[PDB]
């Protein structure tokens, strides 16, 4: 195929006013908005605010079920607690880091666009850390994302703090430290 | 030949559905 | 609601010839059959053969995508390797134990029936072991399933062998041992 | 009232789709 990798939501400024373009990006899951009519997943690389809003479209009950099961599995994979009906989650990153490799379809018309979900592959934090330590687009994104996350942690006013992560590992405490030295 | 007629149809409707969805309720408007 | 818990596929003999009944069961994931038109997930409690065949229906591409993402997430959660197109997996248990709590809709007509997927909650093997060690329907099923799995391991002709599990843990080796004593 | 008319419709079609699916290609037949 010819899937185009996007490193920032701003890339979408050079895209056609009316086209269907397969894209792919890497970011942290930051929010979920599940209703009975639609589902929007928000991701961000913190270049610090929501940036990518992916939509899971569904009209009938059969597809709604699939959307529900999808959200359920994604949340369970990241150890996110779900009450399963309008469901809303925000600033997920403040409590849990959820790196994700996502593939989407950019669909525009009249200059307006929507990113529809094609595939989402969660990335294990342990593998993310390892992948950065030992050692392309994916890796550049993972590095950039972690750097921003590092600057946000230094900033005293910013609500993001590693120590406040429900999964603050000893290994995470170790990677952050040895990661600031590079700075 | 039958598994292809179906594909073409499904793909053709898919394109319309997605474009129609963006026209009625875009997630990012300008 | 009034979801009925089933402990065996044979229960479906007392069900209506034409009705929609919400059910729920616990079993191991044993097979996947993903095509471009349908998707069937096979589960078994090894009371030793496939027993529950759950279907994920989808007609259009939008719902097919959701089905794909669902299978992708379920497989990733269990560390199952997926090539992502007709996709087939069999005797998954011989390589990986994948306990699952599933909720389905029994839909019959003319005496024939189909179990459609409503929700699937994977169960961590570590939690399964713990839940059995420390210490209802769910627990009875988990115990029964593990007992059958234990007898299948004793049987020399049976292909199922704990030691051959890609995830044979030291803790798994320990739970099995201390579990045969109860027998 | 509008969020209810839609529900009833979606639920009503869902019932038919599932029953029709079982009639044409059951997973377990007798």
């Amino acid at each position: 195929k010819n899937r185009i990798f996007v490193s920032s939501s701003k890339d979408f400024e050079g895209y056609p006013s009316k086209a269907i373009v397969p894209v792919q990006f890497v970011a942290l899951l930051t929010s979920i908005h599940l209703t009975e009519t639609k589902c929007l997943l928000g991701f961000s690389n913190f270049e610090q605010e929501d940036q990518y809003l992916i939509k899971l479209k569904f009209k009938d009950r059969g597809s709604e079920r699939l959307a529900r099961i999808t959200i359920s599995l994604l949340c369970q994979y990241f150890d996110i607690e779900l009450p399963d009906p309008t469901v809303i989650l925000r600033d997920i990153h403040l409590e849990r880091l959820c790196f994700s490799s996502c593939k989407a379809l950019y669909v525009s018309k009249h200059g307006n666009y929507t990113l529809f979900l094609e595939d989402i592959k969660p990335l294990d934090l342990v593998s993310v850390i390892s992948t950065i330590s030992t050692k392309c687009d994916l890796n550049n994104s993972l590095v950039d994302i972690f750097n921003n996350l590092i600057e946000m942690n230094r900033d005293e006013k910013n609500r993001f703090k590693f120590v406040k992560l429900i999964h603050y590992d000893i290994e995470l405490k170790k990677f952050v430290q040895d990661q600031q030295k590079v700075l | 030949p039958l598994k292809l007629q179906s594909r073409k149809l499904r793909y053709a409707n898919d394109v319309q559905d997605l474009l129609d969805d963006v026209e009625n309720s875009p997630v990012v408007a300008t």
